[PDB]
C-alpha cells in the first residue's frame, strides 16, 4: 500500500516529466526490448526499431495510463479497470513482465531526473509501479 | 546439473510414463490453471470451461506433440542445450512464445507426475525433476534474441 | 480473487487433509529445501536432515495457519494479521520464496489427493496459496 | 554472453566510477528499496528512514567492500564463476543469503548507474550492464546446496 509519503513522492517525480511522459514512455519500452528480449515476443506485429513510430505511440500511451494512475493514485483499481481488463483478457502478458518493465520505467527516471531520483523518491515510484502491475494482473484468474 | 543419482532416477521414473496421457493433462492444466496462456491456442476451439479444455481433442493432441520432444530431450540431459537449440529459436523467431510459458508447464508437469505416482514421486525424485524441468526451459529460452 | 468456487474447491480438498496437516507441511517444506536449496538460507537454525524435528514442527505449524486460512477464506487479510506482521518485520523472507513454498504444497497435494486433484481444484488451490503468499508480503515495505 | 562492444561499453563506463561512492550508494539504496534486505544488518545500527540508512558509515564502509568485490569480477568477466567462487561460498555457508538479494542490489545497482550517468547510460549501456549483474548474481548463487 501506498503511504501518504510514496504518494507525495510519486506526484513529484511524476510532475516533473511532465511533457516528456511520452518520450520517456517509448525509451523504457527501448530499454526493455533490449534488456529483456524475451518481452519483445508480445509485439511480433511491432516494427521495434529503435524511434518506430509503433513504438513511439505505445510508449505515449504506456505514459498516459500512469499520468491517470498518478491522478486517480488513491483509486487505482477503478482507474484502471479497462485496461486491467485488457490486459486479462487479450493481451494476457504473461506476468513476470510488468516487473521487467517497471524496472525499466525506474531506470528511464533515473537517467532523467537527477535531482529527484532520490533513494526515498526511487522507492516510492517502485512501490506505485508495483501497484500498479497488481492491478493490472489482478484479473488474470 | 544432475548427480548420477538423480540421472538414474529421472529415467527410472520416466520409463514408466505414458507420455501421451501426461502430455495432453500438463498442456490440459497449464490452460486452465494460467489461462491467460490460452492465448496462443485460440483456434483449439472450446476452452470456455475446465473440462472443456481438458477434454478438448486439439488440446490433447498438442499436449501429447509437446510431452514427446520433452521426453526425446530426456535423452539429452547433457547438452538440452544443444537438443532444443531449433526448438528454441522456432518458439522465438516463429511462435512467439514467452519462455516464461516453459515453466509454468514445468511446475504443471511436475505437479502432474506427482498426481499420477503419488507416494513414488518423492521428494528426491521431485527434486531431480524439477533441475530437469528448469533446465529444458533454460534450453528452450536459451535463443531467444 | 478467490470466486464462490475456488472457495468450495479449496475447502474440499483441504477438508480432506485431516489430522494429515502437520505430515504434508513438513513433507511441502521437505520437498521445498530439498528442490529449491536457496530456501534453506532462512532456517540456519533447523536441522533440516529427513525427519527431522523442527522441520515436523513448522510443518505443522504452517498447516494450522493455513487450515485457519482456509476456515477464514472470505476473510484472509484479518485471519493472518498477525502472521503476515510477523514476516514482514521479523522473518522477511524475500517475496520470491512464497511461490515455492506453494508450489511445493501443491505438489504435495496431488501426490496425496489423486480424487481431489482435478484440473479446477488445482487451479483453485493454486490461487488459494498465491492470495495466502500475497496476504503474508502485504506489510513488507 | 557480451559481445566485445558490450565489455567495451562496460569497461569504458565503470573507468568513470567512484566505486566506494557507488558502493555505499547501492547498498544504501538496496536497504531502502526493499527494506526486508535489512534483515541482514542488525548490527549496522539505525535504518529507520531513508536518510538513517544512506548516511550510516557501517552502511557506507560495507557498500565499499561490496562494489569493490564486484568491481574486481568486472575484470574477470569470462570467468565470474571461479571470481566469485569463495565469496557465494561464505554467502551460502556463513552469511545464510538468501541469492534474490544478489539479484535486487544488481536492479538498484543499474538504478545508481542511470541516475548517475543521465543520458551517458544508454538503453544499449543497460543490456550490457543488465548481462553483467545477472552474471555476478548468478555467479555468487552457483555454491550454494
Ligand atoms: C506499466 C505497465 C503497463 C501499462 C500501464 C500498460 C498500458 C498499456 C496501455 C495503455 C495499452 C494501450 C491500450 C489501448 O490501445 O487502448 C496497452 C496495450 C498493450 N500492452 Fe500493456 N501496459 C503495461 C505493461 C505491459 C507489459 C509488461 C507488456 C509486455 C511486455 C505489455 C504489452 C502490451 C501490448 C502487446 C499491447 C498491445 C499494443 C498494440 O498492439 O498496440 N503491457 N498497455
Ligand atoms: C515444454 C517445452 C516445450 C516443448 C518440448 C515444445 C515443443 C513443441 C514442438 C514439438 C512443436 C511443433 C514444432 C514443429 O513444428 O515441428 C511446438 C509448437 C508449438 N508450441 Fe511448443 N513446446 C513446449 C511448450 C510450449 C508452451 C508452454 C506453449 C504455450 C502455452 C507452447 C506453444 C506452442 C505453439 C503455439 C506451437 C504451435 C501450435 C500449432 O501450430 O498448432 N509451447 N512445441
Ligand atoms: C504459505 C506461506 C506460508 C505460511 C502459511 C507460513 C506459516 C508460518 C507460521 C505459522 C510460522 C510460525 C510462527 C510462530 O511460531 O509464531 C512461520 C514461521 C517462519 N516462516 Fe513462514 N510461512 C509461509 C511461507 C514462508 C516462506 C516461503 C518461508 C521461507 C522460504 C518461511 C519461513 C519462515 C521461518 C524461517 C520461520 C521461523 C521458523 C522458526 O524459527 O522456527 N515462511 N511461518
Ligand atoms: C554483488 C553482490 C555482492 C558482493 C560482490 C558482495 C561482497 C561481500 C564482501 C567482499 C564481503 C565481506 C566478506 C567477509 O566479511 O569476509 C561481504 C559480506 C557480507 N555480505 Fe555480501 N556481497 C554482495 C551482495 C550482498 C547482498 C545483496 C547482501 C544482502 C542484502 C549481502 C549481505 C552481506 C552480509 C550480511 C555480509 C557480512 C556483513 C558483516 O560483516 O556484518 N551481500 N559481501
Ligand atoms: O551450465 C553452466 O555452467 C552455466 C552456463 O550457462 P548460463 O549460466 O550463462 O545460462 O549455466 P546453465 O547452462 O545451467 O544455465
Amino acid at each position: 500500500v501506498l503511504s501518504p509519503a510514496d504518494k507525495t513522492n510519486v506526484k513529484a517525480a511524476w510532475g516533473k516529466v511532465g511533457a516528456h511522459a511520452g518520450e520517456y514512455g517509448a525509451e523504457a519500452l527501448e530499454r526493455m526490448f533490449l534488456s529483456f528480449p524475451t518481452t519483445k515476443t508480445y509485439f511480433p506485429h511491432f516494427d521495434l526499431s529503435h524511434g518506430s513510430a509503433q513504438v513511439k505511440g505505445h510508449g505515449k500511451k504506456v505514459a498516459d495510463a500512469l499520468t491517470n494512475a498518478v491522478a486517480h493514485v488513491d483509486d487505482m483499481p477503478n482507474a484502471l479497470s479497462a485496461l486491467s481488463d485488457l490486459h486479462a483478457h487479450k493481451l494476457r502478458v504473461d506476468p513476470v513482465n510488468f516487473k521487467l518493465l517497471s524496472h525499466c520505467l525506474l531506470v528511464t527516471l533515473a537517467a532523467h531526473l537527477p535531482a529527484e531520483f532520490t533513494p526515498a523518491v526511487h522507492a516510492s515510484l517502485d512501490k506505485f509501479l508495483a501497484s500498479v502491475s497488481t492491478v493490472l494482473t489482478s484479473k488474470y484468474r | 546439473h544432475l548427480t548420477p543419482e538423480e540421472k538414474s532416477a529421472v529415467t527410472a521414473l520416466w520409463g514408466k510414463v505414458n507420455v501421451d496421457e501426461v502430455g495432453g493433462e500438463a498442456l490440459g492444466r497449464l490452460l486452465v490453471v494460467y489461462p491467460w496462456t490460452q492465448r496462443f491456442f485460440e483456434s483449439f476451439g472450446d476452452l470456455s470451461t475446465p473440462d472443456a479444455v481438458m477434454g478438448n481433442p486439439k488440446v490433447k493432441a498438442h499436449g501429447k506433440k509437446v510431452l514427446g520432444a520433452f521426453s526425446d530431450g530426456l535423452a539429452h540431459l547433457d547438452n538440452l542445450k544443444g537438443t532444443f537449440a531449433t526448438l528454441s529459436e522456432l518458439h522465438c523467431d516463429k511462435l512467439h512464445v514467452d519462455p516464461e510459458n516453459f515453466r509454468l508447464l514445468g511446475n504443471v508437469l511436475v505437479c502432474v507426475l506427482a498426481h499420477h505416482f503419488g507416494k513414488e514421486f518423492t521428494p528426491p525424485v521431485q527434486a531431480a525433476y524439477q533441475k530437469v524441468v528448469a533446465g529444458v526451459a533454460n534450453a528452450l529460452a536459451h535463443k531467444y534474441h
